[PDB]
């Protein structure tokens, strides 16, 4: 959930 | 004996690099929040939500980016702005020298356990004793109006205010905060980290930078460095009560567009 957004934002 | 040598000049360059990146990632800086809050800006004056009638007018005249309870519509608005803040803080994290050279799973863990502590830090920049700037400065909602929302929503913002009142008394500026927020992100004690030493090494460099920043910027506060580290202790526990309260709400009360796609 938080991970989802962090993972996408990091790419 | 402090000295202007290559080591100090590299810490000032790191401090400036982080400040510039901070300015790109977070359009509403503390300097600008302070200008709005203190009516020392030519910018459009925020709409004040101080009661139920002023909120109803507020939904209309403050434009953001249904549910029949006012208290739920307010909390949801806070949760959407939190999602946005996670994006900007991840963006900021990418600009910290050494951060994208770390194992991606560690990068995710640092940010997963850090963003809440950084949100409460940066929220302080938007607060005074009367309340908090909303919708990047179009709105101002009062502390007492948030307090008046029915349980469990009336207490969601109180601990942020308690923290902000004492944190804002330290009178940090955007230069200080940029380094402070980078020290938080690079915390080697987060649970589930594969490679600690490389994180502590960046944090050591950030700590030296922060120490120099506060010495140069705050001549009348000789132990401000020690004070700021003490606030990271506070913050961890504030996040504990926040997380514990989000449990109650989610399981005792009945989702952002990015979180759907
Ligand atoms: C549409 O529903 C409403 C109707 C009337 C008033 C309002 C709402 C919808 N609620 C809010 O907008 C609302 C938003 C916030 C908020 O959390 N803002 C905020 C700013 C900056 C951030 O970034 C960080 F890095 F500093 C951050 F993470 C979060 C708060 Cl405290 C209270 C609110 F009532």
């Amino acid at each position: 959930g938080l991970e989802a957004i962090i993972r996408k934002a990091l790419m | 004996h402090m000295q202007l040598n290559p080591e100090s000049a590299d810490l000032r360059a790191l401090a400036k690099h982080l400040y510039d990146s901070y300015i790109k990632s977070f359009p509403l800086t503390k300097a600008k929040a302070r200008a709005i809050l203190t009516g020392k800006t030519t910018d459009k004056s925020p709409f004040v939500i101080y009661d139920m009638n002023s909120l109803m007018m507020g939904e209309d005249k403050i434009k953001f980016k249904q549910s029949k309870e006012v208290a739920i519509r307010i909390f949801q608005g806070a949760q959407f702005r939190s999602v946005e803040a996670v994006q900007e803080i991840t963006e900021y994290a990418k600009s910290i020298p050494g951060f994208v050279n770390l194992d991606l799973n560690d990068q995710v863990t640092l940010l997963k356990y850090g963003v809440h502590e950084i949100i409460y830090t940066m929220l302080a920049s938007l607060m005074n004793k009367d309340g908090v700037l909303i919708s990047e400065g179009q709105g101002f909602m009062t502390r007492e109006f948030l307090k008046s929302l029915r349980k469990p929503f009336g207490d969601f913002m109180e601990p942020k205010f308690e923290f902000a009142v004492k944190f804002n008394a330290l009178e940090l500026d955007d230069s200080d905060l940029a380094i402070f927020i980078a020290v938080i992100i690079l915390s080697g004690d987060r649970p589930g980290l594969l490679n600690v030493k490389p994180i502590e090494d960046i944090q050591d460099n950030l700590l030296q930078a922060l120490e120099l920043q506060l010495k140069l910027n705050h001549p009348e506060s000789s132990q401000l460095f020690a004070k700021l580290l003490q606030k990271m202790t506070d913050l961890r526990q504030i996040v504990t009560e926040h997380v514990q309260l989000l449990q109650v709400i989610k399981k005792t009360e009945t989702l952002h567009p990015l979180l759907q796609e």
